[PDB]
């Protein structure tokens, strides 16, 4: 298991990020200053 | 004047404050001149 942080992004415009998709699914995106992180739960 | 000041939302002394004042930084970065 693994997750992935968009380093740089205000994650509105991740949603699309460009191949793989499968975590954008997500439930559990979370936003910090470094980015956005996504597959982890805070 | 080196012991913390609980009246600032960073919890710093006065002679903090001066020297953060005095530094100027360029170009430091956040989440968004670059
Ligand atoms: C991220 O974008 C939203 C709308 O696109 C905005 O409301 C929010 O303030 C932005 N984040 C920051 C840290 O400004």
């Amino acid at each position: 298991q693994v997750a992935v942080l968009y380093q740089g992004v205000n994650c509105t415009e991740v949603p699309v990020a460009i191949t793989w998709r499968v975590y954008s699914t997500g439930s559990n995106v979370f936003q910090t200053r470094a980015g956005c992180l996504i597959g982890a739960e805070h | 004047q080196i012991l913390p000041d609980p009246s600032k939302p960073s919890k710093r002394s006065f002679i903090e404050d001066l020297l953060f004042n005095k530094v100027t930084l360029a170009d430091a970065g956040f989440i968004k001149a670059q």
